[PDB]
């Protein structure tokens, strides 16, 4: 059992080594296209780049750049779109491939000013009167509701494409009590919120990949994207124990970089999928039990 | 500009 590995490296203290030989152990691509001078400024960190082979491009004969990189699981049967917070020239992109991808739904689980910095743009309207207009992609995207929870918030916005006059609905997922750097409250909130919208059929294969993100799109994107698929794989295989986080946190690490950022990232990674398991394992009542731990009120 |  995990459980089994989980009570074993934290008596020891092996969160720090066993994750420098996850580090250490983590696929190099290159990252080319995101180093290129003219990219420069679509990229908020310069050491957080998208491996060129799973980089997600614009439909745009123009420049096609954008970072982000897919993450295609094959056994959990899910995809995801890591990408950083767009920045004040590239929230027209960041609508751009959302429209493209076909995705319902965007996960974003940062704030835009953490420790009074800048982690990410205001992309999308706050207010229901005030909509937004990405001239450079041609894009409107408008808030039709607001649902603010105690730490996380969900919003239903309209993404209209101005060319094709076309429009779907886009269900936001905002978690605002996870600090750069940090961890969830809890397992409980976590599960809670990753619930939500799994629920919300925006993890739903008929669609487009969901778009997920932070500041930089690797760290608590990683955590979020790792508890939800060793969870997925526990499901079909219906056998919990063959589940290796490592192992699967590696496989992730192929398509994009820095998946999960610090010891305790990882270590709580761990304690989501197994508190989590719980729930696919019968044991339906620890659902209810989450919210209410969560005081998601 | 870096983050790691």
């Amino acid at each position: 059992e995990m459980e089994k590995e989980f009570e074993q490296i934290d008596k020891s203290g092996s969160w720090a080594a066993i994750y420098q030989d996850i580090r250490h152990e983590a696929s190099d691509f290159p990252c080319r296209v995101a180093k290129l001078p003219k990219n420069k400024n679509r990229n908020r960190y310069r050491d957080v780049s998208p491996f060129d082979h799973s980089r997600i491009k614009l439909h745009q004969e123009d420049n096609d750049y954008i970072n982000a990189s897919l993450i295609k699981m094959e056994e959990a049967q899910r995809s995801y779109i890591l990408t950083q917070g767009p920045l004040p020239n590239t929230c027209g992109h960041f609508w751009e491939m959302v429209w493209e991808q076909k995705s319902r739904g965007v996960v974003m689980l940062n704030r835009v000013m953490e420790k009074g910095s800048l982690k990410c743009a205001q992309y999308w309207p706050q207010k229901e009167e005030k909509e937004m207009i990405f001239e450079d992609t041609n894009l409107k995207l408008t808030l039709i509701s607001e649902d603010i929870k105690t730490y996380y918030t969900v919003r239903q916005l309209e993404l209209e494409n101005l060319t094709t006059q076309e429009t779907r609905e886009i269900l936001h997922f905002h978690y605002t009590t996870w600090p750069d750097f940090g961890v969830p409250e809890s397992p409980a909130s976590f599960l809670n919120f990753l619930f939500k919208v799994r629920e919300s059929g925006s993890l739903s294969p008929e669609h487009g990949p969901v778009v997920v993100h932070s500041s930089a799109g690797i760290g608590r994107s990683g955590t979020f994207c790792l508890a939800d698929t060793c969870l997925l794989l526990m499901d079909k295989r219906k056998d919990p124990s063959s589940v290796d986080i490592k192992k699967v946190l590696l496989e992730m690490r192929k398509f994009r970089m820095g998946l999960i950022q610090t010891a305790d990232q990882l270590r709580f990674s761990y304690l989501a999928v197994i508190e989590g398991a719980k729930f696919i394992m019968g044991d339906s009542s620890v659902q209810d039990q989450w919210k209410e731990l969560s005081h998601e009120d | 500009d870096e983050y790691l």
